[PDB]
């Protein structure tokens, strides 16, 4: 991706508006409800799963995780090579999964920023996300 | 396929929510076009394409009103939205990879107007139930 | 969904290729694990799972078995695979993402068996009929 | 991507021995038939959507184009840039499309090749159709 001047100031913007304690746990207790194949991993019901603090430690860690690829744009498949192989290797994490958490981040931000989170805001928060599932997935491009 | 429990977490939501359709309708339909500019194509014949666009106004009643009908047709969906696959398969030609599009803007739309009645739970079998309306419109394309 | 022509047409493929279903499996098995490396590790389980390895093979016999009853069951593939659908979902716990890889992979494999017969109008009620079992496969996950 | 030799010469030895005439109508006329939508790019049945000689020309247009990506490996998006724009500018092909286009030239080739379109064979195939598919749809990387 080219970033326009306008994309990267939405996304700083967001991110550091965003209260991560609350965000993180929400987006993925929400995945684990949505896509429930996807609780497999922090088994090592519903309000069980919102109130795990393993849960809610590794959804704050997601958002910590995506604030260096926000510190650096441009370099953002680099930036998760690791992480990506930590993900697949170790963890064995399908990298649809990617994809679903994310949809799941976005429809907590939305419900957070409600009508602030605009069309304009939505497209570049998703794109951003998109470039960052694509390099923890590893997309062939 | 949508369960007993799927079914009535729907039509309670949509008890909540329906209310709001025809501004939900007109959310989504903006964001679509906005974030996925393949999509603009279908609706260049309208004067005005924009978020603020009356046609777009318009269109999005039309829209949340199908998916009201898919709610009420919830039981059979291929039967009740058979002739909204045929208009979008053979006269409109929208390519179907597209309904799953307009289903996630709708997620995000009810997201951010109904945070408090957008939970986990609502949000699992709504999903189902757009997948399913998708496979539904779909029917007549192949 | 499938109709009667789509039913019609997939009895008639396997008419023809059902009697090298277990050959299929091994091959789509094989193509699978070495193609999508995500799926490597449901089978990590056995002592050999390379192309040539005696576990695939038998695998492979059971996979397109599955495929066989999918294709008795044709008229009601939620009831009639609903078994398999909760021993993937809560015994092998298999991430649903693959249902349709392994669709691909039986596809390629059909294609390189059976290219006479693997015609364009075959190939796309079989695929309606996969993508047909790959959602009642995913009945029990969410 | 990072090419191996042997993905490199795999990849030239397919496309040495393919024959464009043959396997590209076919791979456009089976995706005519298996998602039909695609059909409205060609109309400006199967038996004649098999032997029309617009699907065929443009079925070849393909081959050769999937050529030129062939021939440097690693500049794959750039090289589809134009392409791209052309498709969704001018054409208004629905991204989603190259995907499905691609798994039936993969298909045909698979049909063609028979127990020589091996797993590896598979799989450094698709791996290069990937890569231009995400350079026509532009995906997010
Ligand atoms: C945007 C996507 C993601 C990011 C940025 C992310 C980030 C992280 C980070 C920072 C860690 C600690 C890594 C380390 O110790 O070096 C981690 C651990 C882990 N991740 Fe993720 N993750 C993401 C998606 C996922 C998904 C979708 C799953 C599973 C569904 C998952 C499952 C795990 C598990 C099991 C651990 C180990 C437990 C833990 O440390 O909490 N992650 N991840
Ligand atoms: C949730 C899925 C959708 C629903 C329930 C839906 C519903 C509707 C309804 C009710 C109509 C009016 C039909 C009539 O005149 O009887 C229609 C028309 C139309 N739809 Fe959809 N639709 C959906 C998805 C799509 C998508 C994804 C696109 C395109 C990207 C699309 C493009 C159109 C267009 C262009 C028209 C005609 C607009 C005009 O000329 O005024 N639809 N749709
Ligand atoms: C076309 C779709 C598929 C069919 C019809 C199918 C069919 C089968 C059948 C018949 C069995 C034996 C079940 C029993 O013991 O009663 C089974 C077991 C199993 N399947 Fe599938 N399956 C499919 C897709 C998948 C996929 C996509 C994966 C993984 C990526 C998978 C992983 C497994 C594993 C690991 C076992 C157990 C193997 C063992 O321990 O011996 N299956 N499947
Ligand atoms: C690997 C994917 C593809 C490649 C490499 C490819 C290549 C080409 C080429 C070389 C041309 C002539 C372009 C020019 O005049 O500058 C072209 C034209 C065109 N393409 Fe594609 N194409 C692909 C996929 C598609 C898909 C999936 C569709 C539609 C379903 C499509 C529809 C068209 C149409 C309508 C034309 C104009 C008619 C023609 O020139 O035959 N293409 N394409």
């Amino acid at each position: 991706v080219e970033w326009t001047d306008k994309e990267r100031s939405i996304i700083s913007d967001i991110f550091s508006h965003m209260d991560y304690d609350d965000i993180g746990p929400k987006a993925l207790s929400r995945c684990l409800i949505v896509y429930p194949w996807t609780q497999r991993h922090f088994s090592g019901n519903a309000e069980a799963i919102i109130g795990n603090a393993n849960v809610a430690a590794h959804g704050i860690k997601v958002l910590h995780g995506l604030d260096r690829g926000v510190k650096n744009m441009d370099n953002i498949a680099a930036t998760y090579a690791d992480l990506s192989t930590l993900h697949s290797e170790k963890l064995h994490v399908d990298p649809d999964n990617f994809k679903l958490l994310s949809d799941c981040i976005t429809i907590v931000l939305a419900a957070k920023m409600g009508h602030a989170f605009t069309a304009e805001t939505q497209g570049a928060f998703q794109k951003f996300l998109a470039v960052v599932v694509s390099a923890l997935g590893k997309q062939y491009h | 396929s949508l369960s007993d429990k799927d079914k009535a977490a729907v039509r309670a939501l949509w008890s909540k929510i329906g209310k709001s359709a025809d501004a939900i309708g007109n959310d989504a339909l903006s964001r679509m076009i906005v974030v996925y500019p393949q999509t603009k194509t279908y609706f260049s014949h309208w004067p005005d394409v924009t978020p603020g666009s009356p046609h777009i106004k318009a269109h999005g009643k039309k829209v949340m009103g199908g998916i009201a009908l898919a709610v009420s047709k919830i039981d059979d969906l291929k039967t009740g939205l058979m002739e909204l696959s045929e208009q979008h398969a053979y006269k409109l030609r929208v390519d179907p990879a597209n309904f799953k599009i307009l289903n996630h803007c709708i997620l995000v739309v009810i997201s951010t107007m109904f945070p408090k009645e957008f939970t986990p739970e609502a949000h699992v079998s709504l999903d189902k139930f757009l997948s399913g309306v998708a496979l539904a419109l779909a029917e007549r394309y192949r």
